[PDB]
RNA sequence: CUAAGAAAUUCACGGCGGGCUUGAUGUCCGCGUCUACCUGAUUCACUGCCGUAUAGGCAG
């Protein structure tokens, strides 16, 4: 929704125990929305201090590893479990099946405000680091990197640069920086066009459909397979209103009295992993909130992507 | 009236990592930024059955004719190569900062009167007690559970790490402290003064934890194993399956997290088990029964609604309890 | 303010019995690899002498 006057490249960021569990119908990679809510944290408690504002992330997923195994004669896979304590009559308690896994990501934060110029670049990139290595970012805790061969320092960039060369050598640098990795972008207009598509296929056609789909293997006849021009995983693109927005204290149980309550339901939207060289700025990566409370439409998204 | 809150949770202070396994010798334990990994590999067993029968097959020839249908499984083991006697344990341990703060919680002057008992504890006695009994299960190599069983000598070395690098190193002879006393020592009560410091804290204190265990030559090891549910499938699958990271074995945070929560000794029954992980309930697993029932005012939800609500305070070791459930934190609060 | 907040999978195990893989076989005709270059830039920081000297000078 804004553009941002620099980037804050949060380094290689160890997630331990990660909720791989992203909606109710896809697994394995945390949605977005846990980045942009940890972004949003981070300028909760850090960011007001700074005078500075940390809006967008871009995630590159440099490592991935899901806590699951594949049972014998079946093709599907299962979650590894953990053993709960146990009740207090001494019997074992009802398992909840929930997913975790391990992530080794690095974030793209956007920054914009007077703390850029008011701050040196390093202390205030330092002070969101060590800020960042306190919290938890999809349900599990973030390792620090302690004693091992370097750790990778944080750097932020401002993108107004000298000239257009050193804009443009800043963003290759910072390209190369976090290489081992593929940035996640979201793709509304690549799946509305699927859609379009498949309903000139044939008629009454939902985009549930659309994006099964722009997913799934498709076997095609003379025995070749249909190719699909990136990645293009299903991901939970925000929520949607379920109920009337209620008062912060008509809702029995709820988090607080101070803010309402409304019960939503997911979006399921598309998105896409990719090499971050095949993007022209690294600002195009930035997930953004996107409320809009009158309709509901609690939406998180990457825009200006292409 | 000052009504609990519906809505009650508390975030997980002192949180470690997955504690990955390697080996090498030992008297070279200094040099062992570049011992091996421990792998987790494969291997055919064949028992025969020796579990109890339920008095129609005790039949001796339907228990010959079992005996005769040969019983194969497929298990995952761990081993210190033939050339390596000495098991290292290395994970990393974050103590973070305002420890009596909730993390979710409805009623506003129930935060404050929360905030106000965590204020009255500290400024009374502190996390002096607690980061002592943390530092006693550090000190001890609680946290490699069977791995410190039948172990020559086990030596735990943990730093401090400010920065980049160790700020204060600590070495210790787990075998020499005790699993169920918790004396006093020096390098300890420099140990439980960085741990209280961080639980007081705003930020984090961080701490690295590597434990040298002296196994054996080749011998086996224990990491942790994987909760898998076999959900009725028709194939016969693997019975046990270890726990790896990155094709080294690891033994669970929360694993090691159950041992240093081991401080709990202020139980209404008997000390004969000695230190329990701090639980509601006082559940222990490996005992199949829950101490600190609520039929005794002894249960942290009891006490805790006592200590705050109706401003009955606990004793002092029950006031312990409570703050190290704070620590631990969990889903609370009725409907 | 992160489908937020919480969690011990674990004890025990004999996989082995035995075995002939052998029979036969044409790889093969033909072929233009050329042209043109500064290794050397202070590239030998070397040998001896006065002085206890590693402190510091001197000789061709």
């Amino acid at each position: 929704v804004t553009d941002p006057e620099a980037l804050l490249l949060l380094p290689r960021l160890s997630i331990q125990n990660a909720n791989a569990i992203s909606s109710p119908l896809t697994w394995g990679f945390p949605s977005p929305g846990a980045f942009t809510g940890f972004v949003h944290a981070l300028q909760r408690r850090v960011g007001i201090s700074l005078d500075i504002e940390l809006d967008g992330v871009g995630i590159v997923c440099h490592r991935f590893e899901a806590q699951i195994s594949q049972p014998a004669g079946k093709r599907t896979k299962v979650f590894n479990l953990t053993r709960n304590p146990l009740n207090r009559d001494g019997s074992t308690a009802a398992i909840v099946e929930e997913g975790r896994a391990h992530l080794e990501v690095s974030l793209l934060l956007g920054v914009h405000g007077d703390g850029l110029d008011d701050h040196p670049a390093q202390e205030i990139a330092r002070q969101v680091q060590e800020q960042a290595g306190a919290m938890r970012l999809a349900g599990g805790s973030i390792l620090p990197w302690c004693n091992e061969r370097f750790p990778a320092p944080n750097a932020e960039l401002l993108m107004l640069g000298g000239s257009d060369e050193q804009r443009r050598k800043n963003q290759r640098r910072l390209t190369r920086r976090l290489l081992p990795g593929f940035a996640l972008v979201s793709r509304e207009a690549l799946l509305q066009q699927h859609l379009e598509t498949l309903r000139t296929t044939l008629p009454e056609a939902t985009t549930l459909d659309a994006l099964l789909d722009l997913c799934r293997i498709n076997f095609e006849p003379p025995w070749q397979v249909r190719d699909k021009p990136g990645w293009l995983v299903p991901i939970p693109a925000g929520y949607n209103a379920l109920s009337p927005l209620y008062l912060p204290g008509e809702v029995r149980n709820a988090r607080d009295r101070e803010t309402p309550l409304r019960f939503v339901e997911n979006l399921f939207g598309l998105g896409e992993w990719l090499s971050p060289h095949r993007v022209a700025a690294l600002s195009d990566l930035l997930w953004y909130h996107h409320a809009e409370p009158d309709k509901g439409l609690y939406r998180w998204s990457t825009p200006r992507f292409v | 009236i000052l009504s609990t809150a519906s809505v009650l949770a508390f975030e997980r202070k002192l949180d470690p990592s997955d504690a990955l396994m390697s080996a090498g010798a030992w008297a070279q334990r200094d040099a062992s930024q570049e011992w091996p990994a421990v792998t987790v590999r494969e291997k055919s067993v064949r028992g025969t059955i020796s579990n109890r029968l339920k008095t129609k097959d005790r039949d001796p020839a339907k228990l010959d004719a079992s005996i005769q249908s040969p019983n194969l499984q497929t298990v995952d083991v761990a081993n210190l190569p033939s050339d390596a006697d000495t098991l290292k344990v290395r994970f990393t341990l974050r103590v973070l900062g305002g420890a009596g703060t909730p993390s979710a919680c409805n009623d506003a002057a129930y935060r404050d009167k929360l905030l106000q008992t965590v204020a009255t504890y500290v400024n009374d006695q502190g996390f002096a007690e607690l980061a002592r009994r943390y530092a006693h299960n550090l000190a001890n190599a609680r946290f490699l559970w069977r791995n410190r069983v039948g172990a020559e000598a086990v030596e735990v070395r943990i730093n401090h790490i400010r920065q980049g690098e160790v700020a204060r190193a600590w070495r210790f002879d787990a075998l020499a402290i005790g699993l169920r006393d918790f004396k006093a020592d020096a390098e300890l009560d420099a140990l439980a003064e960085l741990i209280a410091s961080g639980l007081s804290g705003s930020g984090h204190v961080l701490l690295e934890v590597v434990a040298f265990a002296r196994i054996g030559d080749g011998q086996e090891v224990f990491p942790s194993q994987e909760l898998i549910l076999d959900k009725g499938d028709k194939k016969g699958q693997k019975s046990k399956t270890l726990y790896s990271v990155r094709d080294a074995a690891a033994i669970h945070s929360q694993k090691i997290g159950n041992a240093l929560r081991t401080i709990d000794t202020w139980y209404p029954d008997e000390d004969g088990l000695g230190p329990i992980a701090v639980e509601p309930y006082g559940s222990v697993t490996s005992q199949g029964k829950a101490y600190r029932q609520p039929k005794q005012k002894l249960d942290f939800y009891t006490l805790l609604d006592n200590w705050v609500l109706r401003d009955e305070a606990p004793a002092v070791e029950q006031q312990h309890y409570v703050i190290a459930n704070l620590i631990r934190g969990g889903v609370f609060g009725e409907a």
